[PDB]
C-alpha cells in the first residue's frame, strides 16, 4: 500500500490557531 | 496471553482532555511519568499509528497540532525551569525517533525487531510532521540553552577566577568551583532520568563548556587584577577539575573540553617566558586559539609575581604583532559567550516494545483505550 504524503501546517501556521 | 497490536485508542470529543492530562499538566519529575523514560512521546505515537490504522489524516492532523501546540504552551508558562524545558525536549526527540521507527522507510529500520516493523504505519506518510517536530526541538533545545546558562552566569567569575583553591553548596555565600560542579551534576541527572538522547546531552554539555570557558576568559580579559602566573595555576586547577567531571560523566568524547582550548591558552600565556625572540615564536606557535588582540591584550595586563620578575617590554609586544601580521584575524578581543553551536538530533532507535506499554494509572488518561 502507497503511503501518501500528508500535509502539515508549518510550526509557524500552528503558533496562530 | 493477549497479543495487543501496541496502539492507543481515544474518542475525537477527548482529544484536548488527552493533552491536557499528557502534555499541560503533567509534572516533569513526577514518578509515574518517569518509570519509563519518554513515556509521553510513546504514547502520543502510539495514538497517532490508530489514527494512521483508521485511515483518518485529520485525526493525525488535528492530534499532532494539538500536541505542538500543548508543548509550546507549556513552556511559554515554564519554560523558566529548566526540569521541564529538559522533559520536553527529550520527548519530543523521543516522538521523532518513534515518527522515524516506525515510518515503513528501510534506512529507519536496521535495529528494529520483527515485531517492531510490524508496528509501522501503514497509510500515512509523516515526513512533513517529522520536520515541524525537528523545528519545534531545535526552539526547545535553544531554550534549554538560555536557561541553563542564566543558571550558571552568577558563578562562573567566582567559581572560576576569584575564589582561590563531599561537596558545600557555597562557601560562606560565594560561588565557587565546587557550585559550578553541583549544578552541572543537577542538570546532568535531570537529563538521564528524562531518557535525553547520549549525542544530545553530549551537545548541551558541549555548549556549556563553551559559556563557562567564554565567561571567565571575557572577564580575565576585562580585568586589570587576573593576569598573573599565579591566576594561571589556579585556571589550570580548575579546568582540570572540569575535565574530571567529563570522566565521571562519561563525556570525555562531547567536545566539551575543547571548547575552553582559548582559556587554556590563555593560562598558558600567562605562564611561559616572555623577553627573547624564541619566547615570541613559541606565543605564536602556541596561541593558535588566540586572537592577536586578545593575547596583546594578556601580555599587557601580565603582572610580575614579585620585583625578580619584570613587566612584559613594549618592544616584546610588537614583535608578535610583526610576527602574526598575515593572520586572517578576527580584531575583535571578546568572545561572543552567546554563541549556540548548530544542534543535531541523530536517529536514536528504542528496543521498547509498544505493545507491552502500560499507561500508568495516576496520569488520568482512562479513557484512551488499549489495542
Amino acid at each position: 500500500r502507497p503511503r501518501v504524503l500528508l500535509k502539515a501546517p508549518t510550526l509557524a501556521e500552528m503558533e496562530e490557531m | 496471553e493477549k497479543d495487543f497490536q501496541g496502539m492507543l485508542e481515544y474518542k475525537k470529543e477527548d482529544e484536548q482532555k488527552l493533552v491536557k492530562n499528557l502534555i499541560l499538566e503533567l509534572k516533569p519529575r513526577g514518578v509515574a511519568v518517569n518509570l519509563i523514560p519518554g513515556l509521553p512521546a510513546y504514547i502520543l505515537f502510539m495514538c497517532v499509528r490508530h489514527a494512521d490504522y483508521l485511515n483518518d489524516d485529520q485525526k493525525v492532523r488535528s492530534l499532532l497540532t494539538s500536541t505542538i501546540n500543548s508543548i509550546k504552551k507549556v513552556l511559554k508558562k515554564r519554560g523558566d525551569d529548566f526540569e521541564t524545558v529538559s522533559f520536553w525536549l527529550s520527548n519530543t526527540c523521543r516522538f521523532l525517533h518513534c515518527l522515524k521507527q516506525y515510518s515503513g522507510e528501510e534506512g529507519f529500520m536496521k535495529h528494529n525487531t520483527s515485531r517492531q516493523n510490524e508496528h509501522c504505519l501503514t497509510n500515512f506518510d509523516l515526513a512533513e510532521y517529522r520536520q515541524v517536530l525537528s523545528d519545534l526541538a531545535i526552539q526547545i533545545y535553544q531554550q534549554l540553552v538560555r536557561v541553563l546558562e542564566n543558571i550558571l552566569q552568577p558563578m562562573i567569575v567566582s567559581g572560576m577566577l576569584e575564589h582561590e583553591t563531599t561537596s558545600s553548596i557555597a562557601d560562606e555565600g560565594t560561588y565557587t568551583l565546587d557550585s559550578i560542579l553541583r549544578q552541572l551534576n543537577s542538570f546532568h541527572s535531570v537529563m538521564c532520568q528524562h531518557g535525553m538522547d547520549p549525542e544530545l546531552i553530549k551537545q548541551v554539555v558541549k555548549q556549556m563548556f563553551y559559556i563557562i570557558g567564554a565567561i571567565t576568559l571575557n572577564n580575565l580579559l576585562l580585568r586589570k587584577d587576573m593576569c598573573s602566573w599565579s591566576k594561571g595555576m589556579q585556571i589550570r586547577y580548575n579546568v582540570s577539575q572540569l575535565e574530571e567531571w567529563l570522566r565521571d560523566k562519561n563525556l570525555m568524547n562531547s567536545g566539551a573540553k575543547e571548547t575552553l582550548e582559548p582559556l587554556i591558552q590563555a593560562a598558558q600565556l600567562l605562564q611561559v617566558k616572555k623577553k627573547t625572540d624564541d619566547d615570541a615564536e613559541a606565543i605564536c606557535s602556541m596561541c593558535n586559539a588566540l586572537t592577536t588582540a586578545q593575547i596583546v591584550k594578556v601580555l599587557n595586563l601580565y603582572t610580575p609575581v614579585n620585583e625578580f620578575e619584570e613587566r612584559v617590554s613594549v618592544s616584546f609586544i610588537r614583535t608578535i604583532q610583526m610576527r602574526l601580521r598575515d593572520r586572517k584575524d578576527s580584531p575583535q578581543l571578546l568572545m561572543d559567550a552567546k554563541h549556540i553551536f548548530p544542534v543535531t538530533f541523530p536517529f536514536n532507535p528504542s528496543s521498547l516494545a509498544l505493545e507491552t506499554i502500560q499507561i500508568p494509572a495516576s496520569l488520568g488518561l482512562g479513557f484512551i483505550s488499549r489495542v
